[PDB]
C-alpha cells in the first residue's frame, strides 16, 4: 500500500508475532521471503497468486492468506 | 475427464447445478479472465493440441461440451461478472 | 512429380519458424533455427537443427531430419519471432510482451535479455493485447498491434523509446519494408497504409482504398524479384499487386482465388513463384500462368488427383503465342495454386523456402520438407 494521506495525530499500527527463541510468525519478509504473481515466466519460473482471484478489477487487494514462520 | 463427467452427472440436481455453476466460475478452470497473475490460456486446449490428436480419439472435448450443455440447461446465469468476474460466456 | 517430401512425425505442433541468421549474404540453409511454439508441450521456443540440402543429407530418417537442441518456455503464444542479428532474437508474446534473447548455440541455451513488458492494449476494458507485427532491421525495431499503436525502439532497451498514438488507428494484418526506412501494411478494412520511419504523427501517415473490391487484406510481402513492388491477399480471393515508395498503383489484380488469402510468402530461387498457407483448410503452391498445358501446380499434390508436368514450345517460325502478363487491363485470371494433402494434414502454421528447398512445421504434429520444389 501507499500511505500518502499523512495528516497528523494518526491511527494505529501493527506487529508480527514472536516465536520461541527468535522464531518469527511473519506476514512480511526479511531478506527474500515472499513472491510476486504469474505462474509462467520466460526464464523457466513459476510464482504465486491469490489476491486477484475474487476481482475482475483490483483495488490493491493486500490481504494476507499465509503467514510463514521462520527461525 | 472422469472428474468432469462425474460433475456432469451430479449437476442433474438443479441447486447442485447452480452450486457447480458458481463454483466453477469462481475457480476459472479454463480461461475466463485474461488479467495476468497466472498461466492463462491453458486447459483442454493444450491437451487437445498434444495428445488427443495423436490418439485420433477425442473424448474429453465432447465430454466438456456436454458439461457446458448441462450447466446451461439446468443452471441459468444469475451473474457472470461486474468488475468482479468476467461477465459473459463469450470466452468459452 | 516434384521432389517428394520428407515427413518427420515430430509429435509436435508448430507456429513459428525463422532462419538462424548470419546476415550479410549467403545461400546455405541455416542448419540452426529457432522455433516458436504453437503448442509443443507448452508454448516455448526451441532450438533445432536441419541437415541442410540433399548433399551430405539423405539420412537420419528419409531425406534428413531436424533435431531438438534445447528450449525455454514462454508466456503468450509465439505469433511472430524475427532475428535482429546473428544471435539476438525478438518474439512477440500473446501476453503483449516483447521478448529478446541472445542464443548460446554452444551452450545450447537462450539468454533472457530484454523485455518490453508493455505493449498494445485494449481501451475501455483495460485488457492486454498481443503484437500483430514485429519489424527488425538491425538495430531499429518496430512493433504494430491490433489497437493500432506504433512502437519504435532502438535495440537494447526495456522501456518504450516511443509509441506513436493516434486519434485514428485500426486493426493491422501484414507489414513489409518498402524501403530501408519506409513501411507498408495491409489492414482489416481493405486498407493500404504507408509510413516513413523518420516522419510520423497523429492518425495514419497514409491511407488508401479504391475500387476493385476492397477486402480485409491479411498478408503482404515484397516480391522476390523486387521490394518496392509488393503483393497483398485478402478476403475476396483476388491478389493485388502495387508499386510504391510514396504512391500506390496496380501491377495486377489477379483473380487467383475466390476466398481469403490468409498468408502468402515468396519463392527465393524463383522470384516469380509464390506460396500460400490458409487455415481455411488448405495450402497452395502458386505458379506463373495457368492451364495444365504447363506443369500443373494447380491440382498437384493431394496424394491422388495428381496432375503436372506437361509442356510444349513453339519454335517461333510460323507459330505465335500470347499470355496474360502482356495485358495491362486489370482483373486477370487464376494463376495456378495447388493444394497438397499427403495422407492427412492439420493447420500448417509455419513454413520457409530457401532456394528450391522448403521446410514447414504444422499442427499435423509433424514436419514436411523438400529439396526441390519442381522437377
Amino acid at each position: 500500500t501507499l500511505m500518502i494521506d499523512m495528516g497528523l495525530f494518526m491511527g494505529r499500527s501493527f506487529r508480527v508475532g514472536w516465536g520461541p527463541n527468535w522464531t518469527l510468525v511473519h506476514n512480511g519478509d526479511k531478506l527474500s521471503e515472499r513472491l510476486n504473481a504469474e505462474e509462467d515466466r520466460d526464464m523457466d519460473t513459476i510464482d504465486y497468486g491469490f489476491l486477484p482471484k475474487p476481482t475482475s478489477a483490483k483495488s490493491l487487494t493486500e490481504s494476507p492468506f499465509k503467514v510463514h514462520v521462520e527461525k | 475427464a472422469e472428474l468432469l463427467k462425474t460433475l456432469a452427472a451430479f449437476g442433474k440436481s438443479p441447486e447442485i447445478a447452480a452450486s457447480l455453476w458458481q463454483s466453477l466460475e469462481y475457480t476459472q478452470i479454463l480461461q475466463t479472465v485474461r488479467a495476468t497473475g497466472l498461466r492463462q490460456g491453458v486447459g483442454i486446449e493444450v491437451e487437445l493440441n498434444e495428445i488427443e490428436s495423436r490418439c485420433e480419439e477425442y473424448p474429453l472435448t465432447r465430454a466438456f461440451c456436454q458439461l457446458i450443455s448441462t450447466l446451461v440447461e439446468s443452471s441459468f446465469p444469475t451473474n457472470l461478472g461486474a468488475g468482479l468476474r468476467a461477465p459473459g460466456f463469450e470466452p468459452y | 512429380m516434384a521432389d517428394k517430401f520428407a515427413a518427420k512425425f515430430v509429435s509436435h505442433k508448430i507456429s513459428r519458424t525463422r532462419w538462424r541468421p548470419v546476415s550479410a549474404s549467403s545461400l546455405q540453409q541455416p542448419d540452426v533455427f529457432a522455433t516458436g511454439s504453437w503448442d509443443n508441450e507448452e508454448n516455448k521456443v526451441c532450438v533445432w537443427a536441419t541437415s541442410d540440402f540433399g548433399a551430405t543429407s539423405l539420412d537420419e530418417e528419409y531425406q534428413g531430419d531436424p533435431k531438438q537442441l534445447c528450449d525455454i518456455k514462454h508466456p503468450g503464444d509465439v505469433m511472430d519471432m524475427q532475428f535482429l542479428d546473428k544471435e539476438r532474437i525478438v518474439t512477440g508474446s500473446s501476453t503483449g510482451t516483447v521478448t529478446i534473447f541472445r542464443h548460446h548455440e554452444n551452450n545450447q541455451t537462450l539468454s533472457v535479455n530484454q523485455r518490453w513488458e508493455q505493449a498494445h492494449y485494449h481501451v475501455g476494458s483495460n485488457m492486454r493485447a498481443p503484437c500483430t507485427a514485429i519489424v527488425c532491421s538491425s538495430p531499429e525495431i518496430v512493433s504494430v498491434g491490433e489497437d493500432g499503436r506504433i512502437n519504435c525502439f532502438r535495440a537494447e532497451s526495456r522501456d518504450v523509446l516511443r509509441t506513436i498514438d493516434d486519434a485514428d488507428s485500426s486493426t493491422m494484418h501484414g507489414v513489409t519494408f518498402l524501403r530501408t526506412t519506409e513501411i507498408l501494411t495491409v489492414n482489416s478494412v481493405g486498407q493500404l497504409k504507408l509510413w516513413d520511419l523518420r516522419k510520423q504523427g497523429n492518425d495514419p501517415t497514409q491511407i488508401f482504398s479504391v475500387t476493385g473490391e476492397r477486402v480485409p487484406l491479411h498478408c503482404v510481402d515484397r516480391h522476390p524479384n523486387q521490394q518496392h513492388v509488393v503483393a497483398t491477399g485478402g478476403q475476396d480471393g483476388m491478389l493485388c499487386i502495387w508499386d510504391v515508395r510514396h504512391g500506390k498503383m496496380p501491377m495486377s489484380l489477379l483473380n487467383a482465388h475466390e476466398a481469403e488469402m490468409w498468408e502468402v510468402h515468396f519463392h527465393p530461387s524463383n522470384p516469380d513463384h509464390l506460396f500460400t498457407c490458409s487455415e481455411d483448410g488448405s495450402l497452395w503452391h502458386w505458379d506463373a500462368s495457368a492451364d495444365s498445358e504447363k506443369p500443373t501446380f494447380l491440382l498437384g499434390g493431394r496424394s491422388t488427383f495428381n496432375i503436372s508436368r506437361s509442356s510444349i514450345a513453339p519454335p517461333n517460325a510460323n507459330q505465335s503465342l500470347a499470355c496474360a502478363w502482356l495485358s495491362t487491363d486489370p482483373t486477370k485470371g487464376q494463376l495456378e495454386i495447388t493444394n497438397l494433402l499427403p495422407s492427412s494434414t492439420l493447420s500448417v502454421n509455419s513454413l520457409d523456402v530457401l532456394g528450391q528447398n522448403l521446410v514447414c512445421g504444422t499442427d499435423a504434429e509433424a514436419i514436411y520438407v523438400t529439396r526441390r520444389l519442381f522437377s
